[PDB]
């Protein structure tokens, strides 16, 4: 469903 | 069918460039024809894109999205069934330090010069009243490498404003204007302001109803272990998605 964001976090 | 045809590319401030190509030219293709129709260097392509558009009755543009590689501009537009949409070129990346390679190009830089000014003219860019009489002289004055210089200190100077719309931050159906740069999501609440940083987004989400409305949803962390959900509701959602998107690469390419 929603892509996940590789940045997340930081 | 493989045919040759004329499409019109427009610039930022209104100023159309033809192209002869083929309905079957992919994106790429087409990009490279303008370019080459305006004499732009190869080595600059990379910094600027084709941008399907619609042209509201003030002249002023909604951006529909960013054309992908695969497809093709004349058949992108034709299909839709309306001539109210356009193909505009514009420069594609975020962080304005790009703007020191294409600056030193004269045709990278008039496009730059462009469309800054068009910016600031339909008030994408907030300045002061000082800024606002330095501005208009460099304008008379066309140093425009200073004023460039300039308006890259300005407020939201690299920013792409969305139309008016609505999200359920902080309240259900707040009217809200939707700002993209500087790798963050602005909202003017048309007042007061929120700065959605896309590191502290975990995901988002481009959605329709059924039995037209589309939503950007993003979850985002409010603060520690605490993620909530973000709705805007925009024509424009998939625009925005793919300003979220093209944000999170570039900070891939730079942190890389």
């Amino acid at each position: 469903t929603c892509i996940y964001n590789p940045l997340f976090g930081s | 069918p493989t045919e040759e045809v004329s499409l019109e590319v427009l610039l930022s401030n209104g100023q159309k460039v033809l192209v002869n190509v083929l309905t079957s030219d992919q994106t790429e293709d087409v990009l490279e024809a303008v370019a080459a129709k305006l004499d732009l260097p190869d080595d600059l392509i990379g910094y600027f894109s084709l941008f399907l558009v619609r042209e509201k009755e003030d002249g002023a543009f909604s951006f529909v999205r960013k054309l992908q590689e695969f497809e093709l501009p004349y058949v992108s537009v034709t299909s839709l069934r309306s001539q109210e949409y356009k193909i505009v070129l514009r420069k594609s990346y975020w962080d304005s330090a790009y703007d020191d390679d294409v600056m030193e190009n004269r045709v990278g830089l008039n496009l730059l010069y462009a469309q800054t000014v068009s910016d600031i003219e339909r008030g994408w860019i907030l300045v002061t009243k000082e800024q606002h009489r330095q501005l208009k002289s460099l304008q008379e004055k066309v140093s425009k490498k200073e004023f460039l210089r300039l308006a890259q200190t300005l407020r939201h100077y690299g920013y792409l404003r969305f139309d008016a719309c609505v999200a359920d931050f902080p309240e259900k159906d707040c009217p809200v204007v939707v700002s993209a740069g500087n790798s963050e999501l602005s909202l003017q609440l048309r007042l007061r302001e929120g700065s959605f940083r896309v590191t502290r987004m975990r995901c988002w989400r481009v959605t329709s109803s059924v039995p037209v409305r589309l939503e950007l949803a993003f979850e985002y962390l409010m603060s520690k272990d605490r993620l909530q959900w973000v709705t805007i509701t925009s024509p424009q959602a998939i625009m925005m998605s793919i300003c979220l998107q093209s944000m999170v690469d570039e900070l891939m390419v730079k942190k890389s």
